[PDB]
């Protein structure tokens, strides 16, 4: 997480609700 | 002791530039189908307000900034992030050749209202390009995802 991992990361916690 | 810098911001701001189009602390639940619409996955209108009560700061289904990644931040170890792995691969790839290009990925991201264009941000995926296609491999996930 620091420019496009954190964007990414961010598709794993949206679907992991 | 903790510090936050331009660069320990930028990574949560990143998060905030998706469910909310001009940042003013708090986001819709209606956003969040924004995001899913892009993940792909999306659930139904009270489906998506249920994912706001699982820190529920004001029971409203609205959220601030420090309020909504603090129940979501043990929620990545509160689980398994290696078959998460997987998904990110299985969502991210649209052609399924194993590596997906930014000039998609934003122009995906652009219809919640970003201030970045599908084009432009391809100078982020030099990041995560490890193989050098102009896209993400999938030995990335496991270096970014993995290793935080």
């Amino acid at each position: 997480k620091k420019t496009f991992k954190e964007v990414a990361n961010a598709v794993k916690i949206s679907a992991s609700l | 002791a903790d510090q936050l810098t331009e660069e320990q911001i930028a990574e949560f701001k990143e998060a905030f530039s998706l469910f909310d189009k001009d940042g003013d602390g708090t986001i819709t639940t209606k956003e969040l189908g924004t995001v899913m619409r892009s993940l792909g996955q999306n659930p139904t209108e009270a489906e998506l307000q249920d994912m706001i009560n699982e820190v529920d700061a004001d029971g409203n289904g609205t959220i601030d900034f420090p309020e909504f990644l603090t129940m979501m931040a043990r929620k990545m170890k509160d689980t398994d992030s290696e078959e998460e792995i997987r998904e990110a691969f299985r969502v991210f790839d649209k052609d399924g050749n194993g590596y997906i290009s930014a000039a998609e990925l934003r122009h995906v991201m652009t219809n919640l209202g970003e201030k970045l264009t599908d084009e432009e941000v391809d100078e982020m995926i030099r990041e995560a390009d490890i193989d050098g296609d102009g896209q993400v491999n999938y030995e990335e996930f496991v270096q970014m995802m993995t290793a935080k």
